[PDB]
RNA sequence: CUUCGAUGUCGGCUCUUCCUACCGUCCGCGCGCACCGGCGCGGAAGCGUCGGAUUGUUCACCCGUUCAAGGGAUCGUGAGCUGGGUUUAGACCGUCGUGAGACAGGUUAGUUUUACCCUACUGGCCCCGGGGCCAGAGCACGGCGGGCCAGUACGAGAGGAACGCCCGCCGCGGGCCGCCAGCCCCGCGGUUGCCCGGCCGGGCAGCGCCGCGCCGCCGCGCCCGGGGGCCCUGCGCUGACCGCCUCUAAGCGCGCACCCCGCCUCGCGCCCCGCCCGGCCGCGCGCCCCAGCCCCGUGCCCCGUCGCCGAGCGGCCCCCGCCCGGG
């Protein structure tokens, strides 16, 4: 029969299948294009999500000259070291790599990337590899065959978790393109005068740009199809229960259709969200980073509390508008984006929020607790 | 007049809410709104400064009953954030008669009225006696 | 090794299906460049017709619709084939193609089957469309990278054309009794 | 014709796909098309096709609104429901029959049983490093406005556009907690009966109840959705067959909410590095064009048949713990 009156289907079959990701954390997939000629720059960085703040700002779109308050993400973000340089031709099949002179020192937070357990483990790796390196003879000559032979190079980078609350002990190795530039070798000297040495979020993004936030969503375990698809609960008089979708087809086709709505697995799923502007790029050892000249005192991005669920975030760190995929402490990945809203408001904080997000709190910095309370 | 930002949609078909203006009745009773395409079983909602379909109601005016009028609501009990983030909500929830060119039918409108209602349709504005 | 620039995409596969059968085992490169005879608006839409053309309950178990060209050529000799038989999976896993010749069979000596070649076949005028056109509006995105590594190697094969000329003058300079009997004494060959 | 050793039978709800003989929006074209608006086409299924009064009602009709096409899937959909309806047994009423009873005449009352099997679908699992990349499969932004244009074109007036850019709303989709809602696992305060001899402080009434409430979900809150390619109907350009003409015949331009790819979700396998760096296997390249086809219409024709060294180019295997705590 005809369904009757007409409604959408409920959820985005291009999200499917939805299972937890196998990728441990996100990967990208994709790098915004290369643009020959332009400025060298970096296209991502790694940080581990902090909570949310409410900043006031001044609009300038058309509201015009009124301040709104949003809400804000501090991604934390500790400076992340460069271990190697891959070079990716472009060859009929795909991206193929043609080999990738990994760094000759490599940290203990890397180290520890290669065995599940270190002090119970070989220690093994990379043993052969930095006597061969060390003298840098080799190292070059193979550089010097990623200059020849590739097209996209990419800095493969570790980011120290120690510097991080997060307790993993371990660092979570990632590849960042080195797009633009005029040939392969600058793109690849770029790269090695970033080996060994810290890479700050300072110079891969800039404020007032939009990036993705790419990241694991937070999971829920089984939920049912009301929780999940969203499909109306049932009324009240049905026995069987009502949180349920009603018909899941038809006698034909005899099989149930992969579109129909299915309990399952919620969350913990790979999620992409896009065009977030950095409100802010600051480093939190300095102790006036919320201090703006319409705020006249001192504050800093930890709030008094400490995020909550999260640690304190005593390193650089960015603030995205808008909410981004992830709950607190999941590695959050973040790209140039690659196609930004074509008409966005300019930035300009006039105050950020710093009182406690555990609880209700009405005392911005620590001290003023102390002088109200006397 | 101008474009709507977004609030929190207070009245759905079927609220029964109070008349600001003397020429109207006690009850505005919502049967539409304007401007309403919604996905099935969707109850049409309005909010303040959308405009609402009314029927004066039994205890209203014997001249104004019997008929469907265009309306904005002035005064929205649920809570809706403006987007300097001030959440306002008012005490109870009222409305104004308005023809749809904006005129409305009472001398002065009693009660303090809302911001939002105010830009969109200029004579309430200038008739609201305590703007909030 | 079957090279198919300008073969036709039936009848090339007519000659390969039965010699894998046969139990020959071939290679065939410069898949791109063969022809799928007919208008091309009328070809892509016979693809484009085919790719709708899926499992209703799980477009998983479907038929899978390959974009890339060599899949285009194999899944046709895969037709004439008894691929579910074991004499026929022999056959299909006996076929290696390559769209483009990569540089594992670039070395291999060429041969190509004149009868099934779209020149000796189709009149003038018939109106042919190769099928790397129809792979690329089908869905093929490695169009690009497999004509610039064609042109790089058909570069370097013209380089060792004026080597190749060098070698082979001097072996028949040296021409110092088959010759003179093999092809020579009441035989002809 | 198939089913009567039984295919659950009406509609509704819930939900999924499909079809064009397309109502609105997309692209043209024709008007008895000045403008607004109407009306007729051809391509077109992407999205939208609502909220309600009566009725069991499919239908019908009316009232609204962003003004509201038609159908299909065992009259999709009962081990999904609901039983209002129909359709058992109780009971009326009207008519018909001498009567038992009848009624395609109305009225009320009247168990909706079973998956733990197999498929299918959805998620999950089967000890082996990290970092990537492809084949395949899913695939998502439409629609409505306000602003400037503009009171301009057009019009005798009356009325009254538009491309473009901006700003919003609606629908849906993916997220998130600060804000503000909602919630409270054992927190803090209040109180009521009883039991602890009274105070203090506790129990018991399946959390006795009440006032707030934290981490956390969550929504009613916020955040994000701006791109390419062929082309369809066609509109044209040069230019014929056919001393003209011409959109088409050879060409050639432009070109659709469609389509295909991107973004995006999944991803068998594969690549690189590390650990180790080991074995095995093969022996072989000019290109281009067919109305110049430049010498055409050959060659190989012996993968064991006596070939197998190497060199050099490919391949091919090749390799990597858990338990245990916490999230």
């Amino acid at each position: 029969s005809h369904r009757k009156f007409s409604c959408c289907r409920k959820g985005n079959l291009g999200y499917l299948p939805r299972k937890r990701c196998t990728r441990g954390r996100g990967r990208c997939k994709t790098f915004p294009p290369d643009v020959q000629g332009a400025p060298i720059h970096l296209t991502a960085f790694l940080g581990y999500k902090a909570g949310c703040t409410h900043v006031m700002r001044f609009i300038d779109h058309r509201l015009h000259n009124r301040q709104a308050i949003d809400q804000a993400t501090i991604i934390d973000a500790p400076p992340m070291i460069c271990t190697a340089i891959i070079g990716y031709a472009k060859t009929p099949k795909g991206l193929r790599a043609v080999t990738t002179v990994w760094a000759a020192h490599i940290a203990e937070p890397a180290m520890r990337r290669f065995y599940r357990n270190y002090f119970h483990a070989e220690k093994t790796a990379f043993s052969t590899y930095m006597k061969k390196a060390a003298d840098g003879t080799y190292i070059k000559e193979q550089l010097g065959r990623l200059k020849q032979h590739a097209d996209v190079i990419r800095i493969v980078a570790h980011t120290q978790p120690a510097l991080t609350p997060l307790k993993q002990k371990k660092a979570d190795i990632m590849e960042i393109q080195v797009n633009g530039g005029a040939n392969v070798a600058e793109k690849v000297d770029y790269a090695y005068a970033l080996m060994e040495k810290p890479i700050s979020i300072k110079d891969v993004f800039s404020v007032g740009a939009q990036i993705d936030t790419i990241s694991i969503t937070r999971g829920r375990g089984f939920e049912g199809v009301v929780t999940r698809w969203g499909v109306t609960r049932l009324p009240r008089k049905t026995r069987r229960g009502n949180r349920k979708v009603a018909c899941i087809g038809a006698w034909h086709p005899a099989n149930v259709q992969y579109t129909v709505a299915r309990a399952g697995q919620m969350g913990y799923f790979h999620r992409t969200d896009t065009n977030k502007q950095v409100f802010m790029i600051d480093t939190a050892e300095n102790p006036r980073c919320c201090t703006t000249e319409f705020d006249l005192t001192d504050k800093s991005i930890n709030p008094v509390g400490g995020f909550v669920n999260y640690g304190r975030v005593q390193g650089d760190f960015i603030m995205i508008k808008g909410t981004c995929p992830g709950p607190k402490r999941r590695p959050v990945v973040m790209r140039n984006a690659l196609l930004p809203h074509r008409n966005c408001p300019p930035v300009q904080l006039q105050w950020i929020s710093t009182a406690s997000k555990f609880g209700h709190g009405i005392f911005e910095t620590v001290e003023e607790r102390r002088q109200f309370y006397a | 007049i101008g474009n709507k930002f977004r609030i929190s949609c207070g009245l759905p078909v079927g609220a029964v809410i109070n008349c600001a203006d003397n020429s109207g009745a006690k009850s505005l009773n919502m049967i539409a709104v304007k401007n309403w395409k919604g996905h099935l079983n969707r109850f049409p909602k309005a909010s303040v400064g959308d405009m609402v379909l009314i029927t004066v109601g039994r205890d209203g005016k014997p001249e104004l009953r019997r008929k469907v009028t265009p309306a904005v609501v002035v005064r929205q009990r649920k809570v809706w954030r403006r987007k300097d983030g001030v959440w306002i909500y008012f005490q109870d929830n009222a409305g104004v008669i308005i023809n749809p060119k904006g005129e409305l039918k009472g001398s002065s409108i009693t009660g303090p009225v809302a911001k939002e209602a105010a830009d969109r349709w200029p004579k309430i504005s200038t008739t609201a006696e305590c703007v909030h | 090794v079957i090279d198919c620039k300008g073969h036709i995409l039936g009848r090339l596969s007519a000659i390969v299906a039965k010699e894998l059968l046969h139990g020959h085992e071939v290679a065939l490169v410069r898949c791109e460049k063969a022809i799928i005879s007919g208008a091309f608006r009328d070809v892509k839409a016979h693809y484009l017709k085919k790719m709708h053309k899926r499992t209703n309950f799980n477009h998983l178990r479907g038929p899978f619709h390959f974009r890339a060209p060599a899949e285009i050529v194999r899944r046709t000799i895969r037709g004439m084939i008894p691929y579910k038989t074991v004499r026929g999976s022999d056959a299909m896993s006996r076929l290696r193609v390559y769209d483009g010749i990569p540089p594992c069979c670039a070395r291999y000596k060429r041969v190509v089957c004149p009868s099934a070649m779209a020149y000796l076949c189709l009149r003038p005028e018939r109106r042919r469309c190769e099928v790397g056109r129809v792979a690329h509006e089908i869905g093929w995105q490695h169009a690009a990278d497999v004509e610039r590594y064609e042109k790089r190697r058909l570069e370097e094969c013209d380089k060792w054309y004026q080597d190749k000329i060098q070698i082979d003058k001097k072996i028949a300079e040296a021409a110092e009794l088959q010759r003179i009997n093999a092809e020579l004494a009441k035989y002809g060959y």
